Protein backbone atom coordinates (compact mmCIF):
# COMPACT_ATOMS: atom_id res chain seq x y z
CA UNK A 1 0.00 0.00 0.00
CA UNK A 2 3.29 2.14 0.29
CA UNK A 3 3.19 2.97 -3.50
CA UNK A 4 -0.26 3.30 -4.14
CA UNK A 5 -0.08 6.02 -0.83
CA UNK A 6 2.64 7.72 -2.69
CA UNK A 7 1.12 7.41 -6.65
CA UNK A 8 -2.30 8.58 -5.14
CA UNK A 9 -1.33 11.35 -2.50
CA UNK A 10 0.22 14.48 -4.96
CA UNK A 11 1.86 15.99 -1.87
CA UNK A 12 3.20 13.29 0.39
CA UNK A 13 7.18 14.97 -0.88
CA UNK A 14 6.19 18.22 0.26
CA UNK A 15 9.34 19.03 2.38
CA UNK A 16 11.60 17.83 -0.64
CA UNK A 17 9.98 19.92 -2.63
CA UNK A 18 10.49 23.19 -0.56
CA UNK A 19 14.09 23.06 -0.67
CA UNK A 20 14.37 22.96 -4.60
CA UNK A 21 12.20 25.86 -4.81
CA UNK A 22 13.26 27.98 -1.94
CA UNK A 23 16.19 28.03 -3.79
CA UNK A 24 15.16 29.08 -7.43
CA UNK A 25 13.10 32.48 -6.35
CA UNK A 26 15.92 33.43 -4.42
CA UNK A 27 18.05 34.13 -7.53
CA UNK A 28 15.06 34.93 -9.50
CA UNK A 29 14.64 38.27 -7.17
CA UNK A 30 18.75 38.56 -7.31
CA UNK A 31 18.79 39.30 -10.92
CA UNK A 32 15.19 40.78 -10.62
CA UNK A 33 17.05 43.58 -8.55
CA UNK A 34 18.97 44.65 -11.44
CA UNK A 35 16.14 46.63 -13.37
CA UNK A 36 16.46 48.58 -10.42
CA UNK A 37 17.52 52.40 -10.71
CA UNK A 38 18.49 52.95 -7.16
CA UNK A 39 18.27 56.75 -7.04
CA UNK A 40 19.69 56.89 -10.52
CA UNK A 41 19.15 58.49 -14.03
CA UNK A 42 19.31 55.02 -15.70
CA UNK A 43 19.75 51.19 -14.53
CA UNK A 44 22.25 50.78 -17.16
CA UNK A 45 25.87 51.74 -17.37
CA UNK A 46 26.75 52.03 -20.93
CA UNK A 47 23.78 54.07 -20.88
CA UNK A 48 25.05 57.00 -18.07
CA UNK B 1 26.14 50.40 -31.82
CA UNK B 2 23.04 51.39 -32.63
CA UNK B 3 21.91 55.14 -32.32
CA UNK B 4 23.69 55.15 -28.95
CA UNK B 5 23.19 51.67 -27.56
CA UNK B 6 27.32 50.63 -27.14
CA UNK B 7 27.73 47.27 -26.05
CA UNK B 8 29.23 44.04 -26.60
CA UNK B 9 28.12 40.63 -27.73
CA UNK B 10 27.78 38.70 -30.74
CA UNK B 11 25.16 39.64 -33.91
CA UNK B 12 22.57 36.93 -35.47
CA UNK B 13 20.16 36.36 -37.32
CA UNK B 14 17.04 36.85 -36.06
CA UNK B 15 13.35 35.79 -36.32
CA UNK B 16 11.71 37.66 -33.43
CA UNK B 17 7.99 39.62 -35.30
CA UNK B 18 8.59 42.92 -34.20
CA UNK B 19 5.72 45.31 -34.99
CA UNK B 20 5.70 48.64 -37.26
CA UNK B 21 5.63 50.97 -33.85
CA UNK B 22 8.24 48.81 -32.32
CA UNK B 23 11.93 48.75 -32.22
CA UNK B 24 13.59 47.70 -29.34
CA UNK B 25 13.26 44.08 -27.20
CA UNK B 26 13.96 43.32 -23.80
CA UNK B 27 14.29 40.65 -21.55
CA UNK B 28 13.65 40.90 -17.78
CA UNK B 29 16.44 42.92 -16.69
CA UNK B 30 15.74 46.27 -18.36
CA UNK B 31 18.69 45.38 -20.65
CA UNK B 32 18.60 45.51 -24.44
CA UNK B 33 17.90 41.75 -26.30
CA UNK B 34 16.78 42.48 -29.83
CA UNK B 35 17.17 45.65 -31.73
CA UNK B 36 16.75 47.03 -35.22
CA UNK B 37 18.51 48.33 -37.72
CA UNK B 38 18.31 51.99 -38.83
CA UNK B 39 19.68 51.73 -42.73
CA UNK B 40 18.03 48.09 -43.80
CA UNK B 41 14.62 46.93 -41.91
CA UNK B 42 15.70 43.61 -40.35
CA UNK B 43 15.73 42.21 -36.33
CA UNK B 44 18.89 41.50 -35.13
CA UNK B 45 19.57 39.51 -32.02
CA UNK B 46 22.13 39.98 -29.47
CA UNK B 47 23.61 37.60 -27.29
CA UNK B 48 26.78 38.19 -24.77
CA UNK B 49 30.00 36.10 -25.13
Amino acid sequence: KIQDSLSSTPSALGKLQDVVNHNAQALNTLVKQLSSKFGAISSVLNDI
Amino acid sequence: NFNGLTGTGVLTESNKKFLPFQQFGRDIADTTDAVRDPQTLEILDITPC
